[PDB]
C-alpha cells in the first residue's frame, strides 16, 4: 500500500499521517522529518538546508530525491509506505514516475490560507518522534506531554506566522501545480486520486478518509 | 444507477455566478470534477467528494450555459455524469 498526502503546509497531513499509519502498516516517510535529522546532525548541507527553512522555502529537488530514493530502499517500506511532503514539486513527481515509483492513493487535503495559518498557533510538538498535537483541536491526554512516551512537548520556532505565509507563497508556485499532475495520472490510470475536506474537525477528516481508503 | 448524481440545480444566482446542488450518487465519491460552457472553452475545477454543492463565477448575463457535474471514482471521469442548461 502507497499512499501520497498533498495539501498545503499546515493542512494536517502528519495528524492523518498517523491514522494511516496505525491501520495499514506502513511506515510514515516525512521528507521535513528527514531534513530536520540532517539540520540535527550538523553538516554544512544541513546548515545550508536549516537557513533555507527558516524562509519557508524549498530545499533543491535533487538532494529530496536522494533521500527518499534511499528511505524507501529500507526494509520497513518493503509492504508499502506513506509519503507526507512529497513529492512537492513537478521535477520530484518525474523523477518517481522515471524511476517507476508507482502509488496506489494521492489523497488532497483542501484548506484555506487563513485557516492554515489560525491552527498553527495552538501546534504542540513531541521534538524526538515528531508527533503533533493541537491545544484545543487534538490535546494530548495529559497537558503538555506526549502521549505514549510521556515526554514533554515543545513548540517549533519556525511557526511564526511570518515563516508560515512564506511556506504558503512557496506552496502555491511550487507544489499546488501538483494537483493536475496527479489528476492527469488518476485519469490515466496510474493512481486513485481523492480530495478531502480538511476544514472539518480532526475525527471528521478521519471518517473522510476511512470512507476512501480500502 | 448507482455512480451518476440526481437532482442538479441551480438553486441561488446573481447576474454572473451561481451555486449548483445535487443529490450524491450512492457510491463513495472521492471528488467532483464539475465543467461548464456556454451551450468556447470547457472551463473545470473539482470539490471535495463529501460536498453536494458548488460556486461559479464569471459569468456572461443572459447566456446559456451548460454545467456538468462527475463523481468521480478514484480515476478522473470514471462515472457518467449528470448536466443542466441554465440561462444566467
Ligand atoms: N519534498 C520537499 N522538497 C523540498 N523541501 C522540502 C520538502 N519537504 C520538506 N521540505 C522543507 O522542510 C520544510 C518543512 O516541511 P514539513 O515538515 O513537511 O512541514 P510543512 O511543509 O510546514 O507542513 P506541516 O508539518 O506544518 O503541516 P501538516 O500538513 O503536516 O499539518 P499538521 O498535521 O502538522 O497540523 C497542523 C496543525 O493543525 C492541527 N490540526 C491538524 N488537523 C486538524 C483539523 N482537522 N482540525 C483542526 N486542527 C487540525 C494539528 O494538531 C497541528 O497543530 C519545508 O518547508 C521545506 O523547507
Ligand atoms: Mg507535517
Amino acid at each position: 500500500m502507497r499512499i501520497i498526502l498533498l495539501g498545503a503546509p499546515g493542512a494536517g497531513k502528519g495528524t492523518q499521517a498517523q491514522f494511516i499509519m496505525e491501520k495499514y502498516g506502513i511506515p510514515q516517510i516525512s521528507t521535513g522529518d528527514m531534513l530536520r535529522a540532517a539540520v540535527k546532525s550538523g553538516s554544512e548541507l544541513g546548515k545550508q538546508a536549516k537557513d533555507i527553512m527558516d524562509a519557508g522555502k524549498l530545499v533543491t529537488d535533487e538532494l529530496v530525491i536522494a533521500l527518499v530514493k534511499e528511505r524507501i530502499a529500507q526494509e520497513d517500506c518493503r509492504n508499502g509506505f506513506l509519503l507526507d511532503g512529497f513529492p512537492r514539486t513537478i521535477p520530484q513527481a518525474d523523477a518517481m514516475k522515471e524511476a517507476g515509483i508507482n502509488v496506489d492513493y494521492v489523497l488532497e487535503f483542501d484548506v484555506p490560507d487563513e485557516l492554515i495559518v489560525d491552527r498553527i498557533v495552538g501546534r504542540r510538538v513531541h521534538a524526538p518522534s515528531g508527533r503533533v498535537y493541537h491545544v484545543k483541536f487534538n490535546p494530548p491526554k495529559v497537558e503538555g506531554k506526549d502521549d505514549v512516551t510521556g515526554e514533554e512537548l515543545t513548540t517549533r520556532k519556525d511557526d511564526q506566522e511570518e515563516t508560515v505565509r512564506k511556506r504558503l507563497v512557496e506552496y502555491h508556485q511550487m507544489t499546488a501545480p501538483l494537483i493536475g499532475y496527479y489528476s492527469k495520472e488518476a485519469e490515466a490510470g496510474n493512481t486513485k486520486y481523492a480530495k478531502v475536506d480538511g476544514t472539518k474537525p480532526v475525527a471528521e477528516v478521519r471518517a473522510d478518509l476511512e470512507k476512501i481508503l480500502g | 444507477v448507482s455512480s451518476v448524481p440526481t437532482k442538479l440545480e441551480v438553486v441561488a444566482a446573481t447576474p454572473t455566478s451561481l451555486l449548483i446542488s445535487w443529490d450524491a450518487p450512492a457510491v463513495t465519491v472521492f471528488y467532483y470534477i464539475i465543467t461548464y460552457g456556454e451551450t468556447s472553452p470547457v472551463q473545470e475545477f473539482t470539490v471535495p467528494g463529501s460536498k453536494s454543492t458548488a460556486t461559479i463565477s464569471g459569468l456572461s448575463p443572459g447566456v446559456d450555459y451548460t454545467i456538468t457535474v462527475y463523481a468521480s471514482s478514484g480515476h478522473g471521469r470514471d462515472n457518467s455524469p449528470i448536466s443542466i442548461n441554465y440561462r444566467t
